[PDB]
């Protein structure tokens, strides 16, 4: 009914952009080693 | 458009057909009067 009755609020809301970022990573900054392909085979819907 | 094969790929692999065994007509016998039995009865002639 539009009475205020003494009292005063603080609103918090969160939003969400889609952004578009920049990597740089310099020379040689990962040591990757890499295994062997294995191969396991199942049943499913039809086939194989 | 149809894109249901995700490499389930089944019912890509039917081959049933339809075939025609061949085809089967006749004759009609040209039948002469005057080669008859019946034609003995009768003195037939032309007239333009």
């Amino acid at each position: 009914t539009g009475f205020h009755p003494g009292i005063a609020f603080t609103v918090v809301r969160q939003d969400r952009f889609a952004t578009e970022q920049l990597l740089y990573a310099e020379r040689a900054s990962e040591s990757y080693f890499v295994g062997q392909i294995q191969v396991h085979h199942h049943d499913a819907i039809g086939g194989v | 458009f149809f894109k249901q094969i995700r490499s389930d790929d089944n019912s890509l692999y039917s081959a049933q057909f339809d075939i025609l065994l061949g085809t089967y007509c006749n004759t009609l016998n040209f039948v002469r009067f005057l080669e008859l039995g019946l034609s003995v009865a009768c003195i037939c002639t032309k007239f333009p």
